[PDB]
């Protein structure tokens, strides 16, 4: 069952800030980058 | 059965098993990489184990046009080049592909 | 109430027992419908309506850190457990938080608490028969059973501080020679 | 009744390799060595 679990979590588009200063940023989510 | 990507920086690359599923040292992995303009197939070479299902290798080919979740399947087994008689005047890379020809050096 | 306190006891030694399910929920992540298809795929039909409900809602809400998840389930089981018992409230305080005294008195017994690696229902039983108020001894049992190498004392104390803090009374530790008379007390406590 | 509980409650050697590499691996679960 915990391979089923695996590939349920496996399967436009818009980014988000997480933190950002000194010339670098940290996004989330998107892994169609 | 294979792996997953975790984390990707410079040419070394982690990657995740299940149970029961982590290879020895010094084997030979393969990746396939797709892009418009830059397709080609990953060859990894297992370094070290990090525990957790974790194993961190390196790979001889530049890492650029990479995307994680991409699964990774292994051959079981280490690098491996053929051997001959014919191999004289010819001129082979790292991996042993003749240079000469691209279809020579594949039945040995 | 005991169902629903009994499928969360259920739910979170299940949740506990794996480590996998605990790293991967704890994803901070915006969406949560993976995690709710996921939750309706493991286990979903084990639980009542009202706690699944409230289980999504807890898996749908951001949190910071995987273990204060995990002591969020504890947290309202021993909440909703509070509530059921009041649903009487000072006995009950009283009787729980003397227990606590005079099993915190002895030191033989708190050495005795340590419980690492060892049988999940064996120590309670010990326990149990070593030493009352149904919902006392239920809260009591369910807070041997949650615990992971952690200050027994310092767990009935929480557990004394957060039943006190659900009335609006505060609790002060009050130390003289010998007991005040009950007027005295009476009018200490209007000052 | 302490210390009846405590006699109540006091009434093959092997480990696990968790992690290896350059010649060096971890390894848990002897108790006394």
């Amino acid at each position: 069952x915990x391979x089923x679990x695996x590939x349920x979590x496996x399967x436009e588009e818009i980014g988000t800030v997480i933190d950002a200063g000194d010339g670098i940023a940290h996004v989330e989510g998107l892994p169609s980058v | 059965t294979a792996g997953r990507v975790v984390r990707i920086t410079g040419p070394v690359v982690d990657v995740e098993f299940p149970r029961g599923s982590v290879p020895e040292l010094f084997n030979a992995l393969h990746a396939e990489i797709t892009f418009g303009a830059l397709a080609k197939t990953l060859t990894l070479e297992v370094a070290q184990h990090l525990g957790d299902s974790l194993v961190r290798c390196i790979s001889m080919q530049p890492t650029d046009g990479l995307v994680r979740g991409v699964e990774v399947t292994d051959t079981g087994a280490s690098i491996s080049v053929p051997v001959g008689d014919g191999v004289k005047g010819h001129v082979f890379n790292a991996l042993g592909d003749c240079l000469d020809d691209p279809g020579y050096g594949k039945d040995f | 109430l005991t169902n629903l306190a009994d499928e969360l006891a259920s739910v979170a030694k299940l949740l506990l027992s794996e480590t996998a399910l605990n790293k991967h929920l704890a994803e901070p992540t915006d969406d949560s419908a993976p995690k709710v298809r996921l939750l309706e795929r493991l286990l979903s039909d084990k639980v009542s309506a009202t706690t699944l409900d409230l289980l999504r809602t807890a898996v749908s809400n951001r949190w910071s850190t995987e273990s204060n998840l995990i002591d969020a389930v504890e947290h309202t089981a021993r909440l909703a457990l509070l509530k059921r018992a009041e649903i009487e409230v000072d006995e009950v305080e009283e009787q729980l938080f003397r227990f606590g005294r005079v099993l915190d008195a002895e030191p033989r017994l708190s050495a005795l608490l340590s419980d690492y690696t060892t049988p999940a229902e064996g120590r309670v039983a010990l326990l149990d028969k070593a030493l009352v108020n149904q919902t006392a001894a239920a809260l009591l049992s369910q807070t041997v059973g949650l615990l992971r190498g952690e200050r027994a004392d310092e767990a009935v104390i929480d557990l004394a501080e957060l039943a006190v803090s659900r009335r609006g009374e505060v609790v002060a530790h009050v130390s003289a020679a010998a007991e005040l008379s009950d007027a005295q007390r009476t009018r200490l406590t209007e000052v």
